[PDB]
């Protein structure tokens, strides 16, 4: 991820308020109090304990690109369903892949399989997974 | 061949016989036509679906109930046991073939069948008969005659006995082709008022038949009674003399009839007025329907002429000797019978005007007679009393016994009239014999006439089980498992041993009970539960009340015992015949002259039968009717098929055969290793661990024992059908196998899918996530 | 008995139906000889409710231990030879030449024995590629060559 950092940076300083070079306790409490609804304090403690020492930008990206580092592309992703459209019709008919997902696999359980659809692309009962691939993991927005 | 009359006579191939492919041609049923003719279109199964080669329409048929059609390279044969099929349908067809044709004849094999014409036929004449003379079964078409030849030529070179019996079901042709084996065999080796023994022999028809025949639905010229007629031959192969032996004459018909039948034809023609030079002799009116014993059915047979066939009779009593006196004394005891019918009468003498007729014709008095009928005798004894039935009854069972004793005064006064003591050395015995018949209501009549053919059913069989060892060795196997016939004997000792129904009828008729239940129930006590022919009654179509039951050859047969005792003796008044015994006519005083009931005098008449029979080398001739509407030329389809079912047609209890080939076109499937005809299937049974006793491989067929085949084919049909699913889990494991690495790939599908957002929901739910996207502008 | 690897091959294969309803360790019993025949085996249906099939999906549920001795079991039932099948066609070949109609051929398979759904027959005539002639008749021997070729030849 090259161009990708372009923005943890630019998140970095809009994050880092009073601009401590380093993101800190009150540095988060700030920005997020700032737009939506901020932390508790044991959830920013949380934040910090999850990064070595103190927050400068490399510790920041550092902690993000492990949270990344297990994924598949948009490739291995939007083809691994692709493999169930047997049509080519860039859609799973909604019940099939909302069966192959809670039934089978490694069984998602209730709320999992509820919150992987809230939001999920359906239309005419088809399912664009190429849309929710790309959305998933990646491209289109920001 | 060459040709004068053999035309519309015998075969008739050369101005009429002038696309066949075994495989799309059988024959498949067909309610009207029995059997049709038909092409195969499509198989499903047990669905072969054909067009009616006829009228070119279509139906389903299971793969069974079709029939193979032979080739028509055996149209019309001469010996059905050429054909290479010899099956139920094809048999139907070419005799149906022929009789449209008019050859009324074929020998299925070792048989000589004859559908009835119902049409007079030009093939028994002189011409004919010397064209048939002499010559082997084969040089010369089908034909009766040749059937008699073959008889007197083994006769005369074999030196031994010949028996043909010729047997059909009623109105068929027996009583017919009787008469043509005797009138032929007469023709071939004739010797040399009172005629010539030859004319004789033959004249003594109109006589016997006179007396012994009448009209029934089924037929005009039905006879009511058997017969036996042997024809003994000189040390030079000519006619030395013949004897007959009439049996179980129809007694009761003689008062009365069933609507739309006749009495014994004489009484009818003896009202003919053929000779009116009589009317006065035997004080008949000549008027049959006047008289109560004779019009209570049908008074005339179409095509039956009574004035001429009457005037025929007189005639034929001449020619066997018969004088002026014996003869008209027939004819008026004859008569007589007319009148005891009209003898009116609770209430005792109501006139005796024509009491009176009977009174002079039998030769003795009006008193006596017209007394003793109202108050006989009898140890102590007696005079009894009679009532209104105690009476007319009791004339019924006179005029019967009379009829009856004359009959048989008829039978032994023929016999004696060609009794010439020439040397006698070998005899061809013709036997006209009814059979079988089981009616919705039967008794001791029925027992009779069918105990009779028991023996007979066994006789026959006797000789083909003789045959069978003549197959069972060419195609070389001694096979000698007999156990057989018992089952035959167990309807046949139930009936005639000691012990059995017969004797026990017999005895149970000396001890002076003779009440129905004193032998309803000897014979229980007896039989009942004690074996597996006799059982209680059974429960179908419209059959009247019956007693014991008995497993005929032909089947079970119910019997009613009401009245057996009567019907087996002679209840005539005692009284009266004494009183006849003392007589002015010379026959009447015969006719009651100084055991014998109707049955231990039947024991002997058949034990005596057989005797012959047995010293013979017999000839069947299987008579089939062809329709109940009469016209000649006409086939009722079922009818036949039913006739032809029960004769030969080809059994009982005996082991069956295939030719090698079919045995391996049919059961190789069974034991499945194998790739010779006759060697492929040599390995099966083998192979399927066959029990060697429970076959013999012949060389040219495979005979198997019981239900040995039937096992077989149980066996083939279950498996037959693995097979089908071993193929189909084939088809089924292929297919799981196809979609096999679609569903690996899948797997690891469903795996980047379901892992991935099982991060990216993680990921959403990562506190610094959700900062950073609150922060993403 | 089996080798290791065959027992091998049995738990590579049960450890994807395993997966299909569920990773829990187990194999629904409907679908327990449809697995055997991922071995190359033809168990007929008798067979497999023999050992421990199922008709419905979801009645019970095997985990691979108990698995592999209803395997064994499946093993030492008859399998059929080419000869067998033939010798049971030709039953339905009358002219003799060798060929089986094409309705009747549907019906054999979707009629007698242990039938067949219209489909998988529609579906395995298309898979060996099965040709009716002008008149409608395919040679059964062929068909027959295919079923017991495999799907991968
Ligand atoms: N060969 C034949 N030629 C002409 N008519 C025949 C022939 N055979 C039978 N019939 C006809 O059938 C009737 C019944 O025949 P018959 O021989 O008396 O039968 P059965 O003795 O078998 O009870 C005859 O009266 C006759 O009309
Ligand atoms: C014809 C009866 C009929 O056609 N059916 C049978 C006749 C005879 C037999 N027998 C035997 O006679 C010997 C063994 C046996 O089974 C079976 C059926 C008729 O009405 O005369
Ligand atoms: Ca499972
Ligand atoms: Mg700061
Ligand atoms: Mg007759």
């Amino acid at each position: 991820p090259q161009k990708q950092i372009q923005e943890m940076k630019e998140a970095f300083s809009m994050i880092d308020v009073d601009r401590d070079g380093f993101v800190s306790k009150e540095d988060i409490k700030a920005i997020s109090e700032q737009l939506g609804r901020a932390p508790d304090d044991k959830e920013l403690t949380a934040m910090l304990k999850e990064a070595p020492g103190p927050l400068n930008f490399t510790m920041f990206l550092s902690i993000f690109s492990d949270k990344l580092s297990g994924t598949d592309s948009e490739e291995t992703i939007r083809n691994a369903f692709a493999m169930f459209d047997e049509q080519e019709t860039k859609k799973l008919n909604i019940e099939y892949i909302k069966d192959l997902l809670e039934n089978m696999g490694d069984n998602f359980n209730k709320d999992e399989m509820r919150m992987t659809f809230k939001e999920a692309p359906v239309e005419g009962g088809k399912f664009d997974y190429v849309k929710f691939t790309a959305m998933i993991k990646g491209s289109g927005e920001e | 061949f060459s040709d004068p009359d053999f035309q519309y006579l015998a075969v008739d191939r050369k101005k009429l016989m002038k696309a066949f492919d075994g495989k799309k041609n059988c024959w498949v049923p067909d309610e009207k036509e029995g059997f049709a003719s038909a092409e195969i279109q499509s198989s499903k199964g047990d669905e072969i679906t054909v067009k009616i080669v006829a009228d070119s329409s279509t139906r389903t048929v299971k793969k069974d109930d079709i029939q193979s059609m032979n080739p028509p390279k055996f149209e019309k044969l001469e010996d059905m046991a050429n054909m290479t099929y010899l099956n139920e349908a094809s048999v139907l067809y070419n005799l149906r073939s022929r009789y449209t044709s008019g050859l009324i004849y074929t020998y299925s094999g070792l048989f000589c069948i004859a559908v009835n014409p119902y049409r007079r036929l030009p093939i028994y004449t002189d011409s004919v008969i010397a064209k048939y003379r002499g010559k082997r079964k084969t040089e010369i078409p089908p034909h009766l005659f040749s059937v008699a030849d073959n008889a007197y030529q083994n006769m005369v070179t074999d030196r031994e006995n010949q028996s043909c019996l010729i047997t059909g079901e009623s109105g068929a042709g027996k009583t017919e082709n009787t008469k043509k084996v005797i009138m032929y065999l007469a023709k071939v080796a004739c010797a040399v008022k009172e005629g010539s023994l030859e004319d004789q022999i033959i004249q003594a028809n109109p006589v016997l038949e006179a007396y012994g025949n009448a009209k029934t639905t089924r037929n005009n010229n039905s006879s009511r009674f058997g017969k036996f007629i042997r024809i003994h031959f000189g040390p030079t192969g000519k006619i030395a003399g013949a004897d007959i032996e009439t049996y179980l004459l129809e007694k009761s018909r003689v008062t009365y009839q069933q609507s739309a039948e006749r009495n014994y034809h004489i009484f009818y023609q003896i009202c003919s007025n053929a000779i009116p030079e009589l009317n006065d002799v035997m004080l008949v009116t000549p008027d049959s329907g006047l008289y109560s014993f004779i019009n209570q059915g049908c008074l005339t047979v179409d095509n039956i002429d009574d004035v001429e066939e009457f005037k025929l009779c007189d005639e034929a009593f001449d020619i066997l000797g018969f004088t002026k006196e014996e003869k008209q004394s027939m004819f008026k005891c004859t008569a007589s019978i007319l009148h005891m019918g009209e003898m009116k009468f609770q209430a005792e003498s109501d006139g005796t005007a024509e009491a009176e007729k009977v009174a002079f014709l039998c030769g003795i008095n009006a008193g006596d007679l017209l007394k003793a009928l109202l108050k006989p005798k009898v140890t102590e004894m007696v005079t009894k009393g009679q009532n209104m039935n105690q009476v007319v009854n009791s004339v019924g069972a006179l005029a019967k016994s009379l009829y009856d004793r004359m009959f048989n005064w008829l039978v032994r006064r023929v016999n004696k009239t060609l009794d010439t003591k020439a040397k006698r050395n070998y005899y061809i015995g013709v036997l006209d014999i009814a059979g079988f018949e089981i009616f919705d209501f039967n008794s001791f009549e029925q027992l009779c006439i069918n105990y009779t053919n028991e023996r007979l059913q066994q006789f026959f069989n006797h000789h083909m089980f003789i045959l069978e060892q003549e197959e069972y060795k060419k195609e070389g196997i001694a096979w000698e498992f007999i156990d057989f016939g018992m089952d035959l004997q167990m309807c046949i000792d139930l009936i005639e041993k000691p012990m059995g129904i017969l004797s026990i009828l017999e005895e149970e008729c000396m001890f002076p009970k003779a009440d129905d239940k004193s032998f309803q129930d000897k014979l229980y006590q007896n039989h009942m539960g004690k074996n597996r022919m006799f059982t209680k009654p059974g429960k179908r179509p419209n059959q009247g009340p019956a007693h014991f039951e008995l497993h005929h050859y032909a089947g079970n047969v119910p019997y009613s015992i009401t009245g057996w005792l009567e019907k087996n003796k002679d209840p005539i008044n005692e009284n009266v015949v004494a009183l006849l015994g003392a007589s002015k006519e010379p026959l009447v005083a015969e006719l009651f002259k100084a055991f014998q009931t109707i049955s231990a005098v039947h024991r002997e008449s058949l034990n005596k039968l057989m005797k012959n029979l047995y010293s013979t080398h017999p000839h069947f001739v299987r008579c089939i009717i062809p329709n109940e509407l009469k016209q000649p030329g006409l086939v009722d389809a079922e009818l036949v098929l039913h006739q032809l079912q029960c004769n030969g047609v080809l059994r009982k209890g005996f082991p069956s055969r295939l030719i090698y080939s079919e045995f391996k076109q049919r059961y190789s499937i069974l034991a499945p290793n194998a790739i010779d005809g006759k060697t492929v299937s040599e390995k099966i049974l083998a192979g399927l661990q066959m029990d060697p006793a429970e076959y013999r491989l012949g060389t040219t067929k495979v005979f198997f024992k019981a239900g040995v085949l039937g096992n077989l084919e149980e066996m083939r049909d279950e498996r037959l059908s693995k097979i089908i699913s071993m193929f189909q889990a084939h088809i089924r494991g292929y297919l799981i196998r196809k979609a096999y690495k679609k569903l690996q790939d899948q797997r690891i599908g469903l795996s980047v899918i379901q892992r991935n957002i099982r991060k990216w929901l993680v990921l959403r739910n990562w506190q610094w996530w959700k900062l950073y996207s609150k922060v993403k502008p | 008995k089996l080798s290791q690897d065959e027992i091998d091959d049995l738990k590579d294969v049960f450890e994807l139906f395993d997966f299909w309803d569920g990773r829990d360790g187990a194999v629904d019993a409907f679908k327990l000889g449809d697995v055997c025949r991922c071995l190359g085996i033809n168990p007929r249906n008798e067979d497999v409710f023999a050992v421990g099939g199922t008709h419905k999906m979801g009645e019970k549920s095997l985990p691979f231990e108990e698995f592999l001795p209803a395997y064994e079991g499946l093993m030492d039932c008859e399998q059929g030879t080419f000869a067998d099948y033939m010798e049971a066609f030709k039953t339905f070949d009358r002219e003799g030449q060798g060929f089986i109609s094409g309705a009747e051929l549907r019906h054999v398979l979707t009629a007698l024995g242990e039938r067949l759904s219209d489909e998988d027959v529609d579906e395995i005539i298309k898979l060996t590629d099965l040709q009716e002639d002008l008149e409608g008749n395919v040679k059964y021997e062929d068909f027959v060559k295919k079923v017991m070729a495999g799907p991968y030849p």
